[PDB]
């Protein structure tokens, strides 16, 4: 059995972070394992950790810290980057089988916030570059503490927000994307349902 | 004074006739005290020694579910081995595996011991360090980067000098009464003639316990170690042994030679003739 | 292949006497490979039921084996051990000597 | 070298109908096995293999069945789809039992449905960069709008001049539901793509949004006039925008 | 009392 507590964990880009992990098992022999699962669906390994091992497993960016007496299987990951936000899972293998299993846990839903500089809210329309009279509304350069909040429309869609990263200049900024087929859908309604700085940008 | 404990293990391709056969044996000195066969109606790790049926039901799963890994991980390897030494599927093979370690009077680490060979010759072995790896070949090698990519070592001297040396002093202390007890062999001289010119003088060392014994044959009080025939020290099926040593001597001169015997229930050493 | 031809004794557990129950051996040692077959027999017969320890090896990796039985010796009876290895062109028969 | 290869990495099925999941390893690993991840269910065991020539049930065997003829070779085959198959599966393969590299395949997004008429294909538009997005941040970002799609198995990418970017791009991390409460409702996927707006109003730059979806293969039954939504991919472009000067900015 | 850990596969 394995507990994962936190279907979700934040952090700030550049920081540290522990994911925590606790194992049920009456066997003195078994295994600890972590895997990354990024939103395209692969599962990644990570790092490995047996139960007779005295030192603390390390790879990379991810160390396991092992509290055998605790129950514990925490993995901090340091200097967390974008490509970290991802789902983490804590799995273990025992004796009781021979080792055959995985046990796996819930997961957790690490989201690895971007530093934004200087932030500058606003919300843009964009127009398809076809034969068509189609609009898309963009609201851009919020800090990563405004939160986008899904509608209470049927017919409004809102995308989660987006981190992008323009590296060349290593600028990040967050969005998010509402569009409807809705005749009174203006982008100066769009994001009614989130609360958006007071002083967001709304081109005429 | 220095006690041991081992686990030996065999493993036996058959192909064409099922999957190999696993044979597991654990010893106190030349106490047999457990085993493990995956040709058993039901394999389980079972007691052989009276000393170890104390143990809790805890102690036979955990040993049962070690014995059954081992034997899987030697099917794997059996496999794994074909391809190392480029060798068909259709041959049977052998892995042997032997590990333990060597305590002293105080019940202080002597030697430790991690060794596996393949069709009857030496493979890997773990040195007397118990840090470093030996490979006798160009196949072991491949095992050898895997097992220092793992630190196989660490954690195997880690057993060595700590559960193996423990549960050895707690099987010592369970069973001193059997393990810690040495019993002095039944000795006697037999003559056999050959011809009237020549006759076989044999020293019998009968029922005794340890193992380890020292049988020669002296003339005039001189060594005849270059001329002593010593047998097999051969187990008499009762945790006991039995051994011999003969030397041939000319008719009439059996008086010059007497046999000599060493043996750890024997408060001082015992020195015979042939009757008269 | 290393092979290893097998070293054979055969003897009684305790010193024979006739018509009192003891123990036959038939004692295989310094093998290799572990494949062997190995019988006692009775006059020329082989004997049923026959038990044998748990497959072991020496420290140059030469396996052995106990094979036994209980017997009840007598002075017309005839023992042996008869034992075939791939070593072995022909099974080799090792005759019980109580004097050995 | 590249490890355990698994295909397909998506699937639609109809339902009775067959599939065969192939994973391939190129690690001489004795041991494979195959999971399926489903939500609250966690990751469960379907059958595994110790060996060739050798395969065991785990905790969920029904339906599904493998073999094992060759140590490289695990596939699992699906003799008739059942809606309750859909999941995503995983091969995942190990140097033996008791083996710590624990490895596994890219995964299979399988979908059964009782009528693949609920099968689209994605329409892909680009928007432009706004005017007040340029003047205000020197910045403009154009975005990709995928829409209309079932199942969700799609792959969204930004192509600059003929040539893949990754640079200055965020797609959504899961396509959207365009109504949610359904099973059969299609999706939505959204993507930017930002640049200097200097880079934008070059006319000669051009931004092509791909979108590959994952469909109907050329066996698969086909009963509708509209064209069979065969595994396709459907494009979106716009190109740079020039000053009324019509100098392109240095 | 026996020895076991993961990952000793030959």
């Amino acid at each position: 059995k394995i507990t994962q507590t936190q279907p979700g964990m934040f952090v700030q880009e550049k920081e540290a972070v522990t994911l925590d992990c606790t194992y049920d098992t009456s066997d003195q022999s078994y295994g600890l394992f972590w895997y990354k699962q990024p939103s395209s669906g692969e599962m990644i390994f990570l790092i490995y950790q047996g139960s007779y091992d005295e030192q603390n497993a390390t790879e990379g960016r991810y160390s396991l810290n092992f509290q055998k007496a605790r129950k514990s299987a925490n993995l901090v990951i340091s200097a967390s980057q974008l490509g970290d936000s991802a789902m983490y899972f804590c799995a273990m293998r025992d004796l009781r089988d021979n080792f055959n299993k995985f046990y796996f846990g819930s997961g957790t839903k690490l989201n690895v916030k971007p530093n934004i500089q200087n932030p500058d809210p606003a919300v843009y329309q964009l127009r398809d570059s076809k034969s068509s009279d189609k609009s898309v509304c963009l609201f851009t350069d919020f800090d990563s503490q405004t939160n986008v909040s899904q509608s209470k429309d049927s017919d409004v869609y809102i995308t989660d927000k987006c981190v992008l990263d323009m590296r060349s200049m290593d600028f990040k900024s967050n969005s998010a994307v509402a569009w409807s087929n809705k005749s009174d859908f203006a982008c100066a309604n769009a994001f009614n349902n989130s609360i958006i700085p007071e002083d967001t940008f709304f081109p005429s | 004074g220095s006690h041991s404990m081992r686990y030996f293990h065999t493993s036996v391709s058959r192909p064409g006739r099922g999957e190999p056969r696993f044979i597991t044996v654990g010893y106190v000195d030349d106490t047999l005290f457990v085993r493990f066969d995956s040709d058993a109606a039901s394999p389980r790790e079972e007691p052989r020694a009276p000393w170890i049926e104390q143990e809790g039901p805890e102690y036979w799963d955990r040993e049962t579910q070690i014995c059954k890994a081992k034997a899987q991980t030697d099917r794997e390897d059996l496999r794994t081995l074909l391809r190392y030494y480029n060798q068909s599927e259709a041959g049977s093979h052998t892995l042997q595996n032997m590990y333990g370690c060597d305590v002293g009077p105080d019940g202080r680490l002597l030697r430790g011991y991690h060794q596996d060979a393949y069709d009857g010759k030496d493979y890997i072995a773990l040195n007397e360090d118990l840090s470093s790896w030996t490979a006798a070949d160009t196949a072991a090698q491949i095992t050898q980067r895997k097992w220092e990519a793992a630190r196989v070592a660490e954690q195997l001297r880690a057993y060595l000098e700590g559960e193996c040396v423990e549960w050895l002093r707690r099987y010592l202390e369970n069973g001193k009464e059997t393990l810690q007890r040495a019993d002095p062999p039944k000795t006697h001289v037999t003559h056999h003639p050959i011809s009237d010119h020549e006759a076989t003088l044999r020293c019998w060392a009968l029922g005794f316990y340890p193992a380890e014994i020292t049988l020669t044959w002296q003339r005039d009080g001189e060594d005849q170690t270059q001329d002593t025939e010593l047998v097999e020290t051969r187990p008499a099926g009762d945790r006991t042994f039995q051994k011999w040593a003969a030397v041939v001597v000319p008719s009439g001169e059996e008086q010059r030679y007497t046999c000599h015997v060493q043996h750890e229930g024997l408060p001082k050493p015992l020195t015979l003739r042939w009757e008269p | 292949m290393i092979q290893r031809t097998p070293k054979i004794q055969v003897y009684s557990r305790h010193p024979a006497e006739n018509g009192k129950s003891n123990f036959l051996n038939c004692y295989v040692s310094g093998f290799h490979p572990s494949d062997i077959e190995v019988d006692l027999l009775k006059n020329g017969e082989r004997i049923e039921k026959v038990e044998h320890s748990d497959l072991s090896f020496s420290k140059d990796w030469s396996f052995y084996l106990l094979y036994y039985t209980e017997f009840t010796p007598t002075e017309k009876d005839e023992y042996a051990c008869r034992v075939n290895h791939v070593t072995l062109s022909q099974p080799k028969i090792v005759k019980w000597d109580r004097d050995m | 070298n590249a490890g355990v290869t698994q295909t397909p990495k998506f699937q639609v099925l109809k339902t009775g109908q067959s599939m065969t999941l192939q994973c391939a390893q190129d690690m001489n690993h004795e041991y494979m096995s195959w999971y399926r991840q489903d939500p609250g269910m966690g990751l469960r065991l379907i059958h595994y293999s110790v060996g060739a020539g050798i395969t065991d049930q785990g905790e969920v065997p029904n339906g599904y069945n493998v073999s094992r003829s060759t140590t490289e070779d695990f596939p699992l085959r699906l003799l008739s789809a059942a809606p309750s198959q859909t999941s995503v599966y995983f091969c995942a393969s190990r140097e033996g039992l008791g083996g710590t590299e624990a490895f596994f395949g890219q995964g299979t997004r399988l979908t059964v449905v009782e009528d693949l008429n609920k099968v689209f294909p994605p329409e892909v538009a680009v928007f432009e960069p706004s005017e007040a997005e340029i003047s205000h941040t020197q910045k403009a970002t154009l975005v990709c709008l995928a829409t209309g799609f079932y199942p969700d198995h799609v792959e969204l990418s930004w192509w600059v001049n003929g040539k893949e970017v990754h640079s200055g791009v965020c797609t959504d991390p899961q396509p959207l539901k365009e109504q949610p409460a359904l099973n059969d409702s299609r999706y939505a996927l959204s993507s930017r793509l930002r640049v200097s707006a200097t880079f934008w109003q070059d006319p000669r730059n051009h931004f092509r949004c791909q979108v590959q979806f994952y469909g109907l293969s050329e066996n698969d039954e086909w009963t509708q006039d509209r064209a069979k939504p065969v595994t396709q991919i459907v494009s979106a472009e716009a190109w740079g925008r020039a000053d009324a000067s019509g100098l392109v900015p240095r | 009392k026996r020895w076991i850990i993961m990952g000793l596969n030959k």
